[PDB]
């Protein structure tokens, strides 16, 4: 049975990768240091399975808490918990990029920054330092036991992350679940809810109660963490706690309906909570579903390096002007060079871009200012200076009037750009 | 509203601020926005805030000079250069929109961290006080700030000032917005609706009312150092 | 072996406090602990009570059946030694790639790469499975 040993090796390596991601999170997380859930830094380059063990332990902690808070369980609460435990989940990742090619390959911010792949980055510096969940791929959670059209919800924390929604139906053996965003434990008000009409028309008081900080027993910053085995139990127990605290008897009666439909259950779940699921490193699979929720805009297609949407939209040179401006404004030097290769730009094109008030960047900044703002566009600047499209020593007229590209280069501290401007 | 502008002028001639005639009127506005810092997180989405503020001010016949990513010494020099502009002696008001990471003392420069680089809020008032800047004496001087995270001489030398500070601890930590900042978005929104039937202070109070949502209730824009002896009425043309 | 028991999970569905749960909530209690049993598997083990209640001593023996003990460390080591004829304690990335690509469960080529990179810390193209397993288990 040689295949069995190969499966053993594969599971071992997957477990190793997950251990690496969780060790990164638990060791480089300062909120984990405030509480006593922090982990040691690996002396070796890799990390042992202790991190994974830690996850399990951490999970039990929170489970224990909520159990002790709501252990006396009513028949309604018990029936609702039984419903939630037997419910399966669809995990959704939205993007304005093309991550599917008969194979879905989603990657985390850390793996993207590692290979220097070009795409949009929604994680920020503070999330990386305080939580260090940037080696995880993020998903929103939906109830999967329904026959309705699959994208039931489209906004996570009142944010749309893209038109292309990728849905998977299988749990990950090493992913972890949080009742909210791990960094932002605040449930936004119903004013920003995607499905506000349901709760506003049918319920009364829960509208005010839902806006809260989902925290543990240690305090507000204590964000409960669960693992794949304890996801459903913790979610059900916290939902029961919230329903018991609430005073809108209509909301409680609707939640405790013994014959509740799955769409209403998903409404309640994504209203009271904003579940977030995390998978270590990268998710590569053949079992997925892609749903194009809407049409993508040119700037959004450029920020996500969606070459096919760009090729569909950039049909003429006025669209090439718009695309080049958006590429400069977003430091997308790859898209800028692709556009400079597809179309020929001259000083007349630069002038018509300067006359382009429909574009935000060309309305605010000069072309030279956009070329010299960040070093990430150096090559573009080179092409503009060496081919004669932009005159060095041109004094800015729109923003930072009187300055030149040399001043923006000084501000950027990029030695290559300053040197290139000094030599030309 | 043109008939109401003439009606409000005669009704309250010593209760509202004077308005220069559209001919020989050079109303200037300055926007100072720091979006990228050397040792601080970048304030992404400021492209929208600068745009929305430049349009609203230009719609009120204000010549907007946008300066971006300046250290504190440059911001001080830019404010002094904005006060020495001879085009203000032909004006009735001015607007200062400074948007950067800002501590309680003031707004921070790009290089600012152990090394300090902050433009003290009081320094802005000194540059435009009724002694150092006579071109804008007896003229309303609005100051709108978007920050993140004897002494009786000042009572008299600082006249005709109004501040509408926003100190939302966003710090790209709230990390929950849609193509811009809520404070600027609501400020433009209230200026579109209530600026024709209210004076400047009412518009600001109308913005503070918008932040009545449970999670956005403590996000109240704070009015500070109000030194206006008259009611400042902005007219839509 | 068992140290920390599942009494708390069992107690949540113990309506009367008598220490028993109905047979219909058996799969619910197991799923709350991570074990997903098949309806066919749930019924053959329900035959243990021939009343419609299940006690914790009977439930506790059910959990140990579907324990699905993870692969032991020496079971991991032996899995690597069957792909090493020379006995040198090393497997080339290509050899590991041919194994995982053409043997066992089918995975995407990107998954195999992320695994090989995880195993080849040196970057020399060789993978020492002995040091890695000893490194992961600690
Ligand atoms: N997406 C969604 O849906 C979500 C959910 C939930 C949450 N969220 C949020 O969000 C944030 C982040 O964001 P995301 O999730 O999107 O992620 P990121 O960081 O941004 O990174 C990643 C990116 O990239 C791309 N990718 C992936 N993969 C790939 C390749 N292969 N290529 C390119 N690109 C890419 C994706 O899509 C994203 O956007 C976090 O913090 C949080 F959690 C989101």
């Amino acid at each position: 049975r040689p295949d069995h040993c190969a499966n053993t090796v594969k599971n071992f390596l997957r477990k190793s990768i997950a251990a690496q991601s969780y060790s990164k999170m638990f060791s480089q997380g300062t909120s984990f240091k405030s509480l006593n859930l922090s982990l040691e830094a690996p002396s070796g380059a890799r990390s042992s399975f202790r991190s994974l063990e830690h996850l399990d332990k951490v999970s039990r902690h929170y489970i224990s808490e909520i159990i002790q808070k709501v252990h006396p369980l009513s028949s309604d609460e018990r029936h609702l918990l039984s419903i939630i435990i037997n419910s399966n989940f669809n995990f959704r990742h939205q993007s304005n990029s093309n991550l599917s090619n008969n194979i879905l390959n989603i990657k985390s911010f850390d793996k993207i920054q590692s290979e220097n792949i070009q795409t949009h980055k929604n994680t920020y510096s503070e999330d990386i330092k305080e939580i260090s969940n940037h080696d995880f791929v993020f998903f929103g959670v939906e109830i999967s036991n329904h026959q309705e059209k699959l994208p039931l919800n489209k906004t996570h924390h009142t944010v749309d992350f893209g038109a292309n929604a990728y849905i998977i139906d299988h749990d990950s053996p090493y992913g972890y679940m949080t009742l909210t965003d791990h960094f932002d434990n605040a449930i936004p008000p119903v004013f920003y809810h995607e499905h506000q009409s349901f709760f506003l028309d049918n319920f009364k008081e829960v509208v005010d109660e839902v806006s809260r900080y989902v925290h543990g027993n240690q305090g507000k910053t204590d964000v409960p963490i669960f693992n794949t085995k304890d996801m459903r139990l913790g979610i059900g127990l916290h939902l029961i706690d919230f329903i018991r605290k609430s005073k809108d008897q209509g909301f409680r009666e609707f939640c405790y309906n013994k014959n509740i439909d799955p769409v209403s259950l998903d409404r309640i779940i994504n209203f009271v909570f904003q579940l977030e699921y995390h998978i270590p490193r990268m998710l590569s699979t053949d079992n997925f579903k892609k749903i194009k929720l809407r049409d993508i805009s040119l700037e959004d297609a450029i920020k996500a390096s969606n070459y096919e949407e760009i090729n569909n939209k950039v049909t003429d040179k006025k669209m090439a002007h718009q695309a080049l401006a958006y590429s400069l404004g977003n430091k997308k030097a790859d898209i800028a060079l692709y556009l400079l290769s597809k179309f020929n730009f001259t000083k007349q094109d630069v002038a018509e871009m300067e006359k382009m008030k429909n574009n935000r960047y060309c309305n605010l900044y000069d072309v030279e200012y956009l070329l010299s703002k960040d070093g990430a566009n150096y090559k573009v600047l080179e092409y503009f200076i060496n081919n004669g499209l932009v005159d060095v020593n041109k004094k800015f007229q729109k923003v930072n009037s009187g300055d030149t590209m040399l001043d923006n280069a000084m501000k950027s501290k990029d030695s290559k750009m300053i040197d290139f401007l000094l030599k030309n | 509203p043109h008939e109401e502008f003439l009606r409000l002028c005669k009704e309250r001639a010593e209760e509202i601020y004077p308005i220069k005639e559209r001919n020989n009127r050079t109303r200037l506005a300055l926007i100072i926005c720091n979006t990228e810092f050397d040792h601080l997180p970048p304030r992404n989405g400021a492209d929208f805030d600068i745009t929305g503020m430049k349009e609203l001010l230009e719609g009120l016949d204000y010549s907007v000079d946008v300066e971006e990513n300046l250290t504190a010494r440059d911001m001080e020099s830019a404010l002094r250069a904005f006060a020495t502009r001879p085009e203000h002696k032909s004006s009735d008001s001015t607007f200062l929109v400074l948007m950067s990471h800002g501590i309680l003392e003031g707004i921070c420069g790009t290089v600012h961290e152990k090394k300090p680089d902050v433009l003290l809020y009081d320094t802005i008032f000194q540059i435009f006080n009724n002694r150092n800047c006579l071109s804008l004496k007896d003229k309303p001087k609005v100051i709108i700030v978007q920050a993140a995270r004897d002494a009786v001489y000042k009572t008299h030398v600082e006249k005709d000032f109004i501040a509408f500070c926003s100190s939302t601890p966003h710090n790209v930590s709230w990390r929950d917005s849609t193509m811009g900042s809520i404070f600027i978005t609501q400020l433009i929104t209230c200026f579109q609706k209530y600026s024709w039937c209210c004076h400047l202070e009412e518009v600001f109070r109308k913005v503070q009312q918008s932040f009545e949502t449970p999670r956005a209730k403590a996000q109240m824009p704070t009015i500070e150092r109000l030194s206006m002896t008259r009611y400042f009425y902005l007219f839509p043309g | 072996e068992q140290i920390a028991e599942f009494k708390e999970a069992f107690s949540l569905f113990d309506k009367d406090g008598d220490g028993t749960i109905t047979t219909k909530e058996l799969g619910t209690v197991m799923r709350s602990l991570g074990q997903n049993p098949t309806e066919a598997e749930l019924q053959d083990m329900i035959n243990e009570v021939d009343n419609g209640t299940i006690d914790f001593p009977e439930f506790l023996t059910m959990m140990a059946r579907k324990m699905k003990d993870t692969d032991s460390e020496e079971e991991i080591r032996e899995a690597f030694r069957v792909f090493d004829k020379d006995g040198n304690g090393y497997i080339s990335a290509a050899e590991l790639r041919h194994v995982m690509t053409n043997l066992g469960e089918k995975l995407t080529d990107e998954e195999v790469d992320e695994m090989i990179r995880e195993a080849d810390i040196d970057g020399d193209g060789q993978v020492n499975y002995e040091e890695f397993v000893q490194m992961m288990t600690a």
